[PDB]
């Protein structure tokens, strides 16, 4: 991607606005609850017996807020993502075992929450820059051949 | 497939928000055309296509009928949108990829419309039921 | 949807390669765990998960049969595939995402093994029944 | 993709070995057959009224046979494919406006007629390197965000 200054104006916009211990607690629990088999890699966060108990558990909210944090290094430099996340990508797959396809669902729950969110706000130009950005990140961290 | 439980919820969702179908429907394909810019082509022999249209507007009302008889349709989605499955196949050719882009774009707007409704819950049972929508649009495909 | 014409497309095809189920099977694993490393973990408990592995080998007899399974329960899969889809969704937590890979294993090695029967037309309906096959599997999972 | 050097050399053997004529009209029939949607960018080819009409059609051959060559730039320069690809990638978008999912259809049609031909020479290894390949220009040809 060659970013437009308009989509990196946009994208720092929404990150600047964006109060991550909400939006990422609500992300991971959306995840977790809208695509159940994501759970698996979190039997030892605690209590995910019902929805109820994935949305206020704190190991779930923690996590959540992490990923959110580990998107601020692509935000930073948005002409070198795929380096910027080549350890985590090794991490996710080498070690935790997760399925390349579960980035793009999180990605998605994030997409979601940040329009619940945002509201109005969320027009169709914000929406295709955020996504944009999601998916240049989901692609280094799914090791996507390309 | 979709639960007893799943389609509950599908209702009382749609009951809650279905005083909105027209408004949904005009954001959901305004933001499918900006968003997936491959989209835009299959309604490119409107006068208007641009952020704003009265084309795309008038679009949303039917797109979300058809959602709102979907819903009515709940029990039996293929033979309930088998008209629709022969449009979009014969008729428009419009390509099977296409349902779950704007799928995912109705998600997006019910979010931004009624964040209080659309929880993880009713997210669910309803990315369900748009996977069944879509799997009966494409029935008349091959 | 199958329609009539895919149920005995099917059924005519797997009459003629279901012979050899196991060795498409041993094949179909072989290719999935070295082709897409991220399913090798699902198998990792297994002693040898190398290639030439007897337990690949072993289990290639149990997925055709899964596969043969199907055939047997094409008019209603979901029902005939309930208890497949409860041990994968939750004894085995496997990521549904990837059923559509082992379905595409199956069609490369079905395309190896028999190429004369494995036309066009019997690849479009096969293709149909395993998507309805991953659809089933998929039925406990949400 | 850092290809390895058994990848450049199966990419290299599968190409030298492959007869285009005869592999790239089977792998376009068959995917106007398998995914008959893709018909509608080749209405003009003259009859495509069932399967046999399909795979006889020469004007379906011919085109077959053109998407193979299209390849060859790929092969030759393995580590610049998106570039060597983006004005192919513009046309089939703005002129022809192919959806850009029918790219990997195709390129899953041109696997299966090439493990038919080649049988059990079609190793997993072949497979792997082959896939790789196509999944790469497929990326290119797509416009997939990275
Ligand atoms: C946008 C996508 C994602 C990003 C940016 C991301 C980011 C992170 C970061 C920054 C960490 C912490 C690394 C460390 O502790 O050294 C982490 C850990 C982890 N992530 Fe992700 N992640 C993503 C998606 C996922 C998904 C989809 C899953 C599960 C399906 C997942 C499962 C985990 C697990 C299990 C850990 C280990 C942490 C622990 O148990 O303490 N991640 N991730
Ligand atoms: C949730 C999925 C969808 C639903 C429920 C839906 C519903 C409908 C309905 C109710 C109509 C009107 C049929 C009539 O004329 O009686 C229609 C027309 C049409 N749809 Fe869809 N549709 C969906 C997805 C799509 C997608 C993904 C596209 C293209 C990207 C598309 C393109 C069209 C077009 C081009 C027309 C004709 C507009 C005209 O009259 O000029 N549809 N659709
Ligand atoms: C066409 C799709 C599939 C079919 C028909 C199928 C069929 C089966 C069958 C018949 C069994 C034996 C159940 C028993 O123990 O009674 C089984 C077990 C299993 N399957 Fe699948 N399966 C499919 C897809 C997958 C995929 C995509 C994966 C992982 C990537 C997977 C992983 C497993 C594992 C790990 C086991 C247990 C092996 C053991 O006993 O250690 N399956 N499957
Ligand atoms: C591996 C994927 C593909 C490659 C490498 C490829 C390659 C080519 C090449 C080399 C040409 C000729 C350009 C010219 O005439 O200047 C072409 C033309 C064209 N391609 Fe593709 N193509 C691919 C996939 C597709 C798909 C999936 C479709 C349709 C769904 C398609 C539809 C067309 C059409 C309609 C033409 C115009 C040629 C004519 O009508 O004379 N292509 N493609
Ligand atoms: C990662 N959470
Ligand atoms: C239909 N839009
Ligand atoms: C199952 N393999
Ligand atoms: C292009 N064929």
């Amino acid at each position: 991607v060659e970013w437009t200054d308009k989509e990196r104006s946009i994208i720092s916009d929404i990150f600047s606005h964006m109060d991550y211990d909400d939006i990422g607690p609500k992300a991971l629990s959306r995840c977790l609850i809208v695509y159940p088999w994501t759970q698996r890699h979190f039997s030892g966060f605690g209590n995910l017996y019902n929805a109820e108990a994935i949305i206020g558990n704190a190991n779930v909210a923690a996590h959540g807020i992490k990923v959110l944090h580990g998107l601020d290094r692509g935000v930073k430099n948005m002409d070198n993502i795929a380096a910027t996340y080549a350890d985590l990508s090794t991490l996710h797959s080498e070690k935790l075992h997760v399925d390349p396809d579960n980035f793009k669902l999180l990605s998605d729950c994030i997409t979601i929450v940040l329009a619940a969110k945002m509201g109005h706000a969320f027009t169709a130009e914000t929406q295709g820059a955020f996504q944009k950005f999601l998916a240049v990140v989901v692609s280094a961290l799914g090791k996507q051949y390309h | 497939s979709l639960s007893d439980k799943d389609k509950a919820a599908v209702r009382a969702l749609w009951s809650k928000i279905g005083k909105s179908a027209d408004a949904i429907g005009n954001d959901a394909l305004s933001r499918m055309i900006v968003v997936y810019p491959q989209t835009k082509t299959y309604f490119s022999h409107w006068p208007d296509v641009t952020p704003g249209s009265p084309h795309i507007k008038a679009h949303g009302k039917k797109v979300m009928g058809g959602i709102a008889l979907a819903v009515s349709k709940i029990d039996d989605l293929k033979t309930g949108l088998m008209e629709l499955s022969e449009q979009h196949a014969y008729k428009l050719r419009v390509d099977p990829a296409n349902f779950k882009i704007l799928n995912h774009c109705i998600l997006v707007v019910i979010s931004t419309m009624f964040p209080k409704e659309f929880t993880p819950e009713a997210h669910v049972s309803l990315d369900k039921f748009l996977s069944g929508v879509a799997l009966a649009l494409a029935e008349r495909y091959r």
